[PDB]
């Protein structure tokens, strides 16, 4: 009971076959158009999420019409709930090509029926003329690209990976434009399955000359196409299996929706195609080439923070212009916002969050607090008329080799949106910055990005920072001091952004950090270099029976049952809170904080005033106190930095290097003063 | 040291509506004329 | 046959049941690794436990802790270290072997090339990737280069290898165990010098090994006779000399190890209490020894983790769903024996 208008794809797929009691069963398939459309309409008009009682999709369609959106994101899992679609699920998985068009036509007819049956308004021509589309995004679990067989071609699958390269926009013809070179009569021809039927005769009765049709290139109509190179990360990896990179094809609105370094999850169709042996001939190779066609892309997850919007400002306006409906940041509900406010309202927020980070690592309160402040980050100034200052924070870890200073890096890497985990001796100056490589398909030379550029807007983890060669270490100066990298190589002269934080680890010379020598003789780094980091952490291991008992019990508890069961916030809520705080708040400093900052910096400069016994203070420490105070204020949803913030920043900076237990004359450490 | 590849076909679908000015329809009409035409209640052409 | 493809059945069932019925599985299997080498029983037990492995644990929140054991042998020249390395690499179903400078650079890790058959670039793995889910044997460990030492360092750390070089930025999976061999710095061990000055490798790298055996050659007119009789009998025949013991063939050894690898025992509260007490005592003790510059390293939580893994491996070998105090007793027994040569 509604109006209907057939689509061109539906008419093309019209040709039926017999042997199905409904008739109209497409040859080769088992799909039946009437039953599929009827089941889809019933499911659309009746489905609730079991707020779980209301009509789930009726509203979504209502807001779609109200706003003007043309894309419906369909969770393929939902169809398994309703009883009717228990088979439509498998039909969609096995025969996506026809099913997607069927659903699109059904959706358009549903929209028309919804608008008309309620007599809302008479302006229905726009919706009647416009297009619609449906994007599945929750296909069942896959086993990795390696494990598909030839029989899985033209099926629907999902992948996860890391973006590496994206070719520029390629024009793709859809309508060719011919002219008759004797009567100026012009014709248009529509592509059919990738073949254009050139006319053999002018169709005019007066003009009937044979082979008089020429092609005017600029007068045709073209589409958009792009190719993406993806580094997949399958969940299950067989024995001795190494990666490669896959080719994805994106069309129409999805072009330019991904940037190298992004972690994404794609849903697409598995394809195949033969490739010409050489341009001169028209012979083909028996062995086919595989790729993927993108139908949906998901750029958000609840296991990690959202991208820092400060780095993608223009991309958002471009997305709005392009009308592509991909979302960069997660959506927030009123209940969630109220819960965020309530959680911020309590008085143990700081310790609660510190304990929340990495629940499986014991104690290390100050370490966890520093990690939290790094994740929150400082405020980013932008000077009208040129000038940039960023709130990125750099941290280094020194201490005994056997502590838990490596598990920290893995957790931060897995929680951050963008980053790379690299070792010191397994790197190179070019490999960290950029290089030129020959594309195996186009047979041309193209630039490719390095770790530091790929980590823009995120966190870069460096292990064994002391084994790094001087040449390799040279580049980090500009990155840490201007967040940019300048390149002067054959074919490229430009400066690239490197808005990334640094988290580095290092080990002491020999076996153990000797408290009878200054830190400069225990760390194998030039004393000047250690002054660039905002915080320096001395992880010392002291033998104490109480702490040993506590740690041993904590570790042995983890093996009580085959699965983990360990007052800690859940990771989802933690990430939601951190993302909201980062995006919505922007603290500023006040005079009361300025006075304290100046006094503290002067005191730090004066204290300790024969040399290379301690890390001499510098302007870097003043800037570090500024950034840490701003980050603390930005936490707990405040917009003005204050004296408590500055005091906490100074307390933390002093505690990290544990100046309290240090002799200010010989630079040695007393083990009976340090507290576990 | 391989042999020659083959080619073959089979009918599945129905093409465009058959025109009359086409060889297959001409042949079908002629076959119908041979197998049906009657004179004096006799299938003269079939019998001969 | 790979362990992953294991499948219970009457044919395997009767063989395995006969083996357990015979009894004394632990020592019977331990004595069957390279039966032509005399003595060296505890090292053989440690190697068998390395073969069996521990229990992997997924702690949640994405964090991960290994379940594989690492073994280093360091000793005087001429004690059959290479023979044992060969024996283990052969017994393993995915064992790989390497020596010093023979394999370096892309010999480890992987290298970028172009496939002939298809027209796509690929990475060819080295010894580490080729030995994934297996044992990698490294002879002449101390003579390796800094880059290779760092690669082994990271692999023993977290079973992954990170590469960032021109044309490549990736991470490889290296779920492999390490069996290393090494010699003292000045050839023979020098008791008048400290253990850390007797070796070239860093103390942290030494510490990361779950088991670190020290093998010295102190002449003894009694045991030398037994060793000579054993070796000369082996040459005169082609068999070991003992008659009261029958070795078990590699096929049966692999069968039993594959069957055992399907278990996953669990910890209990009494054993947890015992382990915490033992760890506290051991950690308190080691400090004074390390002060006198007479220890390879201070005890650390990695030691406790190694004890736990060894107890789990012993339980798996016993083919039980729960651990017992005797398993922890044996683990501590082995860890204590590992350095008895320094107190002669
Ligand atoms: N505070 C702690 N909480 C939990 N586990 C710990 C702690 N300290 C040490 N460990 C254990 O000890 C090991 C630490 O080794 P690792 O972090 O790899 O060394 P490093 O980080 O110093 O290179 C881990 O396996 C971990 O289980
Ligand atoms: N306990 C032993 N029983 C039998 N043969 C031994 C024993 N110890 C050493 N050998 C012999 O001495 C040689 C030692 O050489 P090798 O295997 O390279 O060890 P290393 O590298 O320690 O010298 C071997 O050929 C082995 O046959
Ligand atoms: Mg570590
Ligand atoms: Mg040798
Ligand atoms: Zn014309």
């Amino acid at each position: 009971r509604s109006g209907v208008n057939t689509l061109d794809t539906s008419s093309s797929s019209a040709p039926p076959s017999e042997a199905s009691e409904p008739l109209r069963i497409i040859w080769g398939t088992n799909v039946s158009i009437q039953e599929c459309t009827t089941n889809f309409r019933n499911f659309l008009m009746s489905f609730k999420y079991k707020t779980d009682e209301e009509l789930y999709y009726i509203k979504q369609l209502n807001e779609m019409r109200e706003l003007g959106t043309s894309n419906l994101n369909l969770d393929a899992r939902n169809l398994l709930a309703y009883k009717q679609t228990e088979d439509l699920y498998h039909q969609l998985l096995n025969y996506p090509q026809e099913v997607i068009s069927i659903m699109d036509q059904t959706i358009k007819d549903c929209m028309v029926s919804l608008i008309v049956d309620n007599n809302l308004d008479y302006d229905l021509d726009e919706i009647e003329t416009k297009f619609y589309k449906v994007r599945p995004y929750n296909v069942g679990s896959c086993k990795g690209m390696r494990e598909l067989n030839p029989n899985d071609i033209d099926k629907l699958i999902n992948l996860k990976g890391l973006v590496l390269r994206s070719t520029p926009v390629i024009p793709d013809m859809k309508v060719a434009f011919f002219k008759c070179n004797v009567c100026d009569h012009t014709m248009a021809v529509e592509i059919d399955r990738g073949v254009i039927q050139e006319p053999a005769r002018c169709e005019r009765i007066d003009c009937n000359e044979p082979n008089s049709m020429s092609l005017i290139h600029n007068r045709c109509s073209f589409a958009d196409k792009q190719v993406i190179k993806l580094q997949e990360t399958p969940d299950f990896v067989p024995d001795g299996q190494t990666p490669h990179s896959i080719s994805l094809c994106v069309y129409d609105e999805l072009v330019d929706s991904c940037r190298a370094g992004d972690r994404i999850e794609v849903t697409g169709t598995f394809r195949s195609i033969p490739i010409r042996a050489n341009s001169r001939q028209r012979v083909l190779k028996s062995l086919y080439k595989t790729y993927v066609d993108v139908v949906h892309v998901k750029k958000v997850s609840d296991k990690r923070l959202d991208v820092d919007t400060s780095t993608i400002e223009q991309e958002l306006m471009q997305n709005k212009v392009d009308h592509n409906e991909v979302e960069e940041v997660r959506q927030i509900t009123d209940q969630d916002l109220a819960k965020i406010r309530e959680v911020a309202a309590r008085e143990d927020l700081y310790s609660l969050l510190a304990r929340s980070i990495a629940p499986s690592i014991y104690e290390l309160e100050d370490v966890k607090k520093g990690i939290l402040l790094q994740l929150f980050g400082g405020t980013n100034k932008t000077f009208t008329k040129g000038g940039r200052y960023r709130g990125d924070i750099n941290i280094l870890l020194c201490g005994d080799p056997s502590t838990s200073k490596s598990q920290i890096l893995q957790y931060v890497h897995k929680i951050t949106p963008r980053g790379v985990y690299t070792s010191g001796k397994g790197s190179s100056a070019v490999g960290l910055t950029a290089y030129i490589t020959r594309d195996v398909d186009t047979k041309q030379l193209v630039l490719e990005s390095g770790a530091l550029v790929l980590s823009d807007g995120g966190v870069c983890c460096i292990d064994e920072f002391d084994k790094m060669s001087d040449s390799t270490r040279s580049v980090l100066h500009e990155v840490m001091e201007q967040q940019t990298i300048s390149i002067a190589k054959a074919g490229i002269i430009t400066t690239l952004n490197a808005r990334s934080s640094i988290l580095a680890s290092a080990n002491p010379i020999g076996s153990r950090y000797n408290p009878n020598l200054p830190v400069t003789e225990n760390i194998d780094l030039p004393p000047p270099l250690l002054s660039r980091f905002d915080l320096v952490y001395l992880v010392l291991d002291k033998v104490d029976e109480k702490n040993d008992r506590e740690l041993a019990k904590h570790l042995t508890n983890l093996y009580l049952e085959d699965k983990p069961e360990h007052d800690v916030l859940p990771v989802e809520f933690l990430t939601m809170y951190i993302s909201y705080a980062k995006e919505h708040i922007h603290p500023i400093i006040t005079e009361a904080a300025k006075t304290e900052l100046v006094r503290a910096y002067v005191g730090m400069r004066k204290m300790g005033d024969s040399d290379e016994k301690r890390i001499t203070a510098t302007t870097r420490q003043l800037e570090s106190m500024i950034r840490l105070a701003e980050a603390h204020a930005k936490m707990k949803l405040k917009n003005v930095v204050e004296l408590e913030d500055v005091q906490e920043a100074v307390r933390l900076i002093r505690s990290a290097i544990k100046d309290y237990a240090t002799d200010p004359k010989t630079g040695k450490i007393d083990m009976n003063l340090v507290q576990t | 040291s391989f042999d020659r590849p083959e080619i073959y076909s089979a009918p599945v679908l129905q093409g465009e509506s058959p025109n009359d000015d086409d060889n297959t329809e001409i042949i079908k009409s002629f076959k119908n004329f041979i197998l049906e035409f009657r004179l004096d209640s006799q299938f003269i052409y079939r019998d001969q | 046959k790979k362990f992953a493809s294991f499948s219970l059945t009457s044919d395997v069932e009767e063989r395995v049941m006969e083996l357990i019925t015979s009894g004394d599985v632990y020592n019977r299997l331990a004595k069957s690794i390279a039966p032509e080498i005399y003595g060296n029983l505890d090292v053989k037990k440690a190697l068998l436990l390395l073969l069996v492995g521990g229990v992997d644990k997924r702690v949640g929140d994405g964090m991960k802790i290994r379940g594989d054991i690492n073994v280093c042998l360091m000793g005087d020249p001429g004690v059959a270290k290479s023979q044992l390395l060969k024996a283990i690499c052969k017994i393993s179903p995915r064992g790989v072997y390497t020596t010093g400078k023979g394999s370096s650079g892309v010999g480890l890790t992987a290298a970028v090339m172009k496939d002939p058959v298809t027209d796509e670039m690929i990475l060819e793995g080295g010894a580490l990737v080729l030995a994934d889910n297996g044992i990698c044997c490294i002879d002449e460990f101390d003579k390796m280069d800094e880059s290779d030492r760092t690669a082994i360092h990271e692999v023993m750390e977290q079973q992954t290898i990170s590469i960032s070089k021109a044309g490549i930025n990736t991470t490889l999976n290296a779920r492999t165990s390490i069996l290393a061999a090494a010699n003292p710095l000045y050839g023979r061990y020098n008791p008048r010098l400290s253990p850390l000055d007797n070796i070239n490798l860093p103390a942290a790298l030494l510490s990361r090994f779950d088991i670190l055996f020290l093998m010295l050659d102190i002449p003894s007119r009694d045991d030398d006779e037994k060793l000579a009789e054993h070796v000369t009998y082996v040459h005169m025949h082609n068999k070991q000399p003992d008659l009261d013991f029958t070795p078990v063939e590699p096929s049966k050894m692999r069968e039993y190890i594959a069957y055992a690898k399907t278990k996953r025992p669990v910890m209990s509260e009494a054993v947890n209490d015992y382990v915490v007490q033992a760890y506290i005592r051991l950690r308190q003790d080691s400090k004074r020894e390390m002060d006198s510059k007479f220890s390879f390293g201070q005890a650390t939580p990695r030691t406790l983790l190694g004890i736990i893994r060894l107890s789990q491996a012993l339980a798996k070998l016993r083919l039980a769903d729960m651990v017992d105090i005797d398993d922890v007793e044996e683990a501590l027994r082995l860890v204590r024996v590992s350095k008895e040569s320094l107190y002669q």
